């Protein structure tokens, strides 16, 4: 199981 | 050795020519970098092509010329966090200065009371992402053709001390000749040595980013490994429902491969998806040539890829200018421009 849709980039994790 | 006399000589001459090209490319870049053009009512807005943190990308049509463009709209009041602001200035400045066949071309940029705008050449063939999800996975020759373009693009960018930091299929558009155009430079940065921002997309983050270590351009070569894996497998190598689980897999130093991957592919990927920076391809004394000379790329004519002489795996269908059939649909939200200037000082340089 994992993310199959478009993935958001994170500017500050 | 692996190469005969004539093959080795051809490769060395090829490497002197790369040096010559990159030296001219740096001269041209620096001129535009040191010295970085339209208005909103100059365009009709047609359709949203994608959406992100701070806004959307829309197909627009220039009223006077009728040319179509992709317009990235950023809501200044959503660009609130410190590194969100700096990143937006990076993006515009880098895009206006670069020039490479696989990088989207910026045509205009402007701002108003509410938004920032970047107007780019429209690439109608859609995102690699949706073609990949639709077919499942690409064959190794198909994946290799796209990968070769990313290798050359990163060799170009890195020679300019630019790190890209957001490689993924969502950011790779397919043009009318079936070649790649990299869009979105929202995480790109000019970095002479190390940088420290924790940013990127979870599945594509190098371990040193996750571990809050100062890092360098080798994070792009790690990300290339993730991309090649995902193109050839149909899913990325560190795959889980939540970011924290993804991060744990990345740091572990474990990767498993589908049984259909060739051994040449697995060897390349084990050397890109290498947690030890003293061993990661792209980061060694021979630089990008460890990648370009790897067996998995033995059939790749690097110069012919650059010159766009190689037949592409497929050509997207196109019905005419302004066709959006290769993009997914998104909710449309009206562009509202406030009567009061917002965040004027934070975006003076834009
Ligand atoms: O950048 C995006 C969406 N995000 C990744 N879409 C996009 C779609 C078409 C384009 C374009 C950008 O730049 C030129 O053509």
């Amino acid at each position: 199981a994992g993310r199959t849709g478009r993935r958001q980039a994170i500017h500050d994790i | 050795g692996h190469m005969g006399n004539a093959a080795a000589a051809k490769k060395g001459s090829e490497q002197e020519s790369v040096k010559e090209f990159l030296a001219k490319a740096k001269e041209e870049f620096l001129k535009k970098w040191e010295s970085p053009t339209a208005q909103l009512d100059h365009f009709d807005r047609i359709k949203t092509l994608g959406t992100g943190s701070f806004g959307r990308v829309m197909l627009v049509k220039h009223k006077e010329t009728g040319n179509h463009y992709a317009m990235k709209i950023l809501d200044k009041q959503k660009v609130v966090k410190l590194k969100q602001i700096e990143h937006t200035l990076n993006e515009k400045r880098i895009l206006q200065a670069v020039n490479f066949p696989f990088l989207v071309k910026l045509e205009f940029s402007f701002k108003d009371n509410s938004n920032l705008y970047m107007v780019m050449e429209y690439v109608p063939g859609g995102e690699m992402f949706s073609h990949l999800r639709r077919i499942g996975r690409f064959s190794e020759p198909h994946a290799r053709f796209y990968a070769a373009q990313i290798v050359l693009t990163f060799e170009y960018l890195h020679s300019l001390d630019l790190i890209y930091r957001d490689l993924k299929p969502e950011n790779l558009l397919i043009d009318q000749q079936g070649y790649i155009q990299v869009t979105d430079f929202g995480f790109a940065k000019r970095v002479k040595g190390r940088t420290w921002t924790l940013c990127g997309t979870p599945e594509y983050l190098a371990p040193e980013i996750i571990l809050s270590k100062g890092y360098n351009k080798a994070v792009d070569w790690w990300a290339l490994g993730v991309l090649i894996y995902e193109m050839a497998a149909g899913y990325p190598p560190f795959f889980a429902d939540q970011p924290i689980q993804i991060y744990e897999k990345i740091v572990s130093g474990k990767v498993r491969f589908p049984s259909h991957f060739s051994s040449d592919l697995k060897d390349l990927l084990r050397n890109l998806l290498q947690v030890d920076l003293t061993k990661r391809f792209g980061n060694l004394k021979n630089g990008v040539n460890d990648i370009k000379n790897h067996k998995w790329f033995a059939t790749t004519d690097w110069i012919a890829i650059y010159q766009r002489k190689v037949e592409a795996p497929f050509i997207p269908k196109f019905k005419g200018p302004g066709d959006t059939s290769n993009f997914d649909d998104y909710e449309e939200e009206e562009i509202r421009v406030s009567i009061n200037e917002k965040c004027g000082k934070e975006f003076t340089e834009f």
